[PDB]
């Protein structure tokens, strides 16, 4: 029925809802794990993600489950840019040379 | 300087069948195609960027999945690899395997030699601070793997408005080996008071962070990125 962690049906729920495109209200809340993972999902990080299957016939629901995970969270974007930092005067000298 | 779009990279392994699916005799039901897709029966395909069939190397998912991490954690963007997962589908093979074994080790560790080999090679400006942290979570709290008095850390949220665990024992290390002596302790550590690893593991997240700074002392200029490992509970439902 519901995922045995609760953390996992947030992150299912985070994922759905960065899939579709609502990004208003992501549950990232329901969980320290999916908030830990907010930047990772919805932030400023290349992010990627392993799923891990059974190839039996015996786990087929789960696998299946496991794999439309991966499918709707290999469609989210983020948009990242490197972390750099610059001490004042450099960063006044860019400005300046940018202004010009 | 403008930012750049990139997708989440999705990365799909099928382990091999278990002694218990073999000894049930158990079909093997993945179809695979190419190096991206998996059909299972007539299902629609699936298309994830790679398909590891079981035959995969460790070596092999390292080179698929996470090499490219490292160097982009070493040209300071944040990144992440999670696996996830049900439970014994191959999570923690992953991402740790046999821990010192050089044909079955994992991708932590294998991070762990990687980032001293491009650092080695790297500008000779530049200055490295590397800490490592282990922690993990399990039932909604945060427990300290390097420190298992600290059961409950809080989340804040740093300098650049981004959540972190706060109070975690941070490490400084300057070679693969420590980051490996961090890894032990670790292993070692969450045993206390836990009284079923295997159900405790599978019901908890464990979460190895490499924090990488670099400072170029004659531009002055900084680089950091935060790489986490995460090996996620099981995703399987009641
Ligand atoms: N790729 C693999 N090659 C060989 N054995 C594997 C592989 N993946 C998983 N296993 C086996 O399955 C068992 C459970 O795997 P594991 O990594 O612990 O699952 P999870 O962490 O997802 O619960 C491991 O003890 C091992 O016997």
């Amino acid at each position: 029925a519901k995922n045995i962690n609760k953390s996992l049906s947030a992150l299912g729920n985070v994922i759905s809802a960065l899939a579709e495109g609502t990004k208003t209200h992501v549950p990232y809340r329901d969980s320290k794990m999916t908030r830990i993972l907010q930047d990772s999902l919805d932030g400023n990080c290349r992010t990627t993600i392993v799923i891990c299957c059974s190839p039996s016939v015996f786990n087929e629901a789960e696998t299946k489950s496991t794999l439309m995970f991966g499918q709707r969270a290999k469609t989210i974007k983020n948009t990242v840019s490197v972390n750099l930092e610059l001490t004042a005067e450099e960063w006044k000298k860019k400005y300046e040379k940018e202004k010009e | 300087a403008d930012p750049a779009e990139c997708s989440i990279k999705v990365m799909c392994r099928f382990r091999p069948l278990n002694e218990a699916e073999i000894l049930r005799g158990d079909k093997f039901i993945p179809k695979f195609k190419g190096e991206e897709t998996v059909v299972i029966g007539q299902g629609k395909p699936y298309v994830f960027d790679r398909v590891l069939p079981p035959n995969t190397t460790q070596e092999q998912v390292y080179n698929a999945c996470a090499k490219q991490i490292v160097k982009d954690v070493l040209e300071g963007y944040n990144g992440t690899i999670f696996a996830y997962g049900q439970t014994s589908s191959g999570k923690t093979h992953t991402m740790e395997g046999k821990l010192h074994d050089p044909q079955l080790m994992g991708i932590i560790p294998r991070i762990a030699h990687d980032i001293f080999d491009h650092i080695y090679s790297m500008d000779e400006n530049l200055e490295f601070h590397i800490k490592v942290s282990y922690f993990e979570i399990y039932l909604d709290k945060i427990r300290d793997l390097l420190d298992v008095s600290k059961t409950n850390l809080a989340v804040h949220e740093d300098k650049n408005r981004v959540p972190y665990v706060k109070g975690c024992t941070e490490r400084f290390v300057s070679s693969p080996e420590e980051v490996m002596d961090v890894i032990d302790e670790g292993k070692a550590n969450r045993h206390v008071a836990v009284t079923n690893m295997n159900e405790h593991s599978s019901r908890s997240h464990s979460i190895f962070l490499i924090n990488i700074k670099q400072e170029n002392v004659e531009t002055e200029k900084k680089l950091s990125g935060k790489l986490y490992l995460v090996d996620l509970a099981g995703s399987e439902k009641v």
